[PDB]
């Protein structure tokens, strides 16, 4: 356990984490201790730079929208959906294969359509 | 699998940092304390992000430090069992491939690459499937599923992640795209 008690936790996208990692990095610029990021944290930063497929803000918004789409999409699954950005039914299948409930073709297409916005275009 | 935690804790701010704003000081102490570890319950501790609240300082007899209670935000990352992940091949060995996924690497063994007969080609440092001429090399990008996790120590390096790409919708991105509706050309 970190600290005395955990009061709150959220599942976060790679895109959101990219923003936070860059913040941590830029804090150093910290002078008195400088405070370098340890090796795997810097590795994490690089990975996140490469694999954040959305901008920080559109990632959040898409995460919220996917959550409000079905009860069986919780925060972890929505964050995964955002990170992966599934294109078709096969992508949805593998994401949900080990989950509580498996989206039928139709609800799968609803997700894909919601995710069909936000898709980078560039 | 990144997560954002909100944690309450007790911090000791040393005498040598008394001219520092309490929140700033606590943030540093909490970084020295927590960043760079693997927490068995939470996973890789990547960053103390900020200190939201810090209580009034308490002094104990026999010590010039001030003790506070603090509430702060922590970025962590965990390898979860059966979790779908994506990453870059960062090492080729004869027995498999390390994939950056990415504060830790995940091992895909040569038998868990693809539904094919696979040999390692030493000359070119790559895997080739016999029937499907699918090739995996250093720097390739893949989707995989985590299949086993070994969380031993507080040290990241010693912890182990095992994965597969031997499932529908997994593997090198080139394989996946050619798996798709070009194999639903019906």
């Amino acid at each position: 356990m970190i600290g005395r008690k955990k009061l709150e936790e959220h599942y976060i996208t790679i895109a959101e984490a990219k923003e936070l990692l860059e913040r941590r990095h830029a804090e150093g610029l910290a002078e008195n201790p400088e405070e370098p990021m340890f090796y795997e944290a810097r590795v994490s930063l690089e990975h996140a730079e490469r694999f954040a497929k959305l901008k920080p803000e559109q990632a959040r918004e898409l995460k919220e929208k996917l959550m409000g789409l079905f009860d069986w999409i919780n925060e972890r699954i929505a964050a995964k959906l955002v990170d992966i950005l599934p294109e078709d039914y096969l992508d949805i299948r593998v994401i949900f294969a080990k989950e509580e409930y498996m989206p039928t073709p139709e609800e799968a297409e609803e997700i894909i359509k919601v995710i069909d916005e936000y898709r980078p275009l560039e | 699998m990144y997560k954002l935690l909100k944690v309450k804790d007790v911090v000791r701010i040393p005498p040598r940092m008394f001219t520092m704003d309490p929140k700033e000081a606590a943030k540093i102490v909490l970084r020295e304390t927590y960043e760079g570890i693997y927490d068995r319950d939470e996973g890789v501790v990547l960053a103390i992000l900020d200190v939201e609240e810090i209580s009034e300082g308490v002094i104990v007899p026999g010590d010039g430090a001030t003790y506070h209670e603090a509430i702060f935000n922590v970025l962590v990352w965990e390898p979860r069992n059966q979790e779908v992940v994506e990453g870059e091949v960062v090492e080729m060995m004869p027995y498999g491939a390390f994939i950056r996924i990415g504060p830790m690497d995940g091992l895909v063994h040569i038998s868990q690459l693809m539904d094919d007969y696979v040999v390692f080609d030493e000359k070119n440092r790559q895997f080739i499937g016999k029937e499907t001429n699918r090739v995996l090399k250093l720097g390739d990008y893949v989707r995989a599923r985590i299949i086993g996790v070994s969380v031993k120590s507080r040290v990241i390096r010693e912890n182990k992640i095992n994965m597969t790409m031997r499932q529908p919708g997994l593997g090198k991105f080139e394989w996946i795209e050619k798996e798709k509706k070009k194999a639903k050309e019906e």
